[PDB]
């Protein structure tokens, strides 16, 4: 896979549709903890203990307590200049008529709060609660979520359940329907949105440049995506940390924090 | 518990 910057600039110059693929490592770059991987816990868990069905069944009040410490957290934390260089991309060619299109498995909502527009989240939003009664999904920024949630969620092993009633966690306030909110994020063992599914074929049926960037293409979930590109002859570009180019079958790669690499890339 |  190629390293050179000009060589990928020359194709950049041309293309009219850029999938950009916006794995972990995007939001890393700004302090955001995952929860996942190395190290990374919430008091004695990690998201693959919290982020499931059957957890939110036996322990709703833990859950949110998880899901309410990482919506507070967002406070401190900005956009980096990989966030930057891809929403000031789509506001520059958008302005020449060309689509930039995001396809995130963050959470965080950074690449919102930096100017990008068209994103497709596809694991879902820590400001966006579902009803698990009627199913309606809202954004909700609210500074604590609920009022028995405030000053719960901190992080620091040794901390204990808040055990909120499930009456007084998050509730839906659709006029009638009451029910107990989750939050609008895909868990483990669940189906991503169809919906969602089909707007991502769609671009990346129409694109004719890919970036991944802050992942690998051939893990989950560039490897779901990048590959139907491929397949067309779509050039694809990698943008991640990792010395191994993991894949060969991709145009470029380049090594580096994205806030190094993709200021250059995408000016 | 891991699976996405
Ligand atoms: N975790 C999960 C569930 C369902 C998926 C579909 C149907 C497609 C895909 O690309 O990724 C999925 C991931
Ligand atoms: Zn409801």
């Amino acid at each position: 896979p190629s390293s050179s910057m000009a060589d990928f600039r020359k194709f950049f110059a041309k293309a009219k549709h850029i999938v950009i693929i916006s794995g972990a490592g995007v939001s890393a770059e700004s302090g955001v903890p995952t929860f996942r991987g190395a190290g990374g816990y919430w008091r004695k868990w990690q998201a693959q203990d919290l982020a499931t069905p059957l957890a939110f069944a036996h322990n709703p009040s833990r859950v949110w307590e998880f899901y309410h410490y990482r919506r507070e957290v967002m406070g401190s934390k900005e956009p980096n200049a990989g966030h930057r260089a891809i929403a000031e991309c789509e506001t520059r060619l958008g302005k020449q008529g060309r689509r930039v299109v995001v396809i995130t498995q963050n959470i965080d909502e950074l690449h919102r709060k930096a100017g990008t527009k068209n994103l497709l989240e596809i694991h879902g939003s820590l400001f966006k609660t579902r009803c698990t009664s009627c199913g309606v999904v809202a954004e909700n920024y609210k500074s604590p979520i609920c009022p028995a949630l405030s000053g719960k969620g901190a992080p620091e092993p040794g901390t204990q359940d808040a055990s909120i009633p499930v009456e007084k966690l998050p509730r839906c306030e659709e006029a009638g329907c009451g029910g107990l909110l989750r939050p609008h994020v895909v868990w483990f063992g669940e189906n991503l949105d169809p919906a969602i599914l089909e707007e991502v074929d769609r671009e990346l049926a129409h694109c004719d440049l890919c970036l991944v960037v802050g992942t690998s293409s051939v893990v989950y979930p560039a490897a779901m995506f990048a590959p139907q590109v491929a397949a067309r002859g779509v050039p694809v570009a990698e943008f991640n940390t990792e010395t191994t180019p993991a894949t060969n079958r991709f145009r470029f790669h380049f090594q580096g924090p994205c806030g190094t690499t993709l200021p250059e890339a995408l000016a | 518990h891991f699976s996405k």
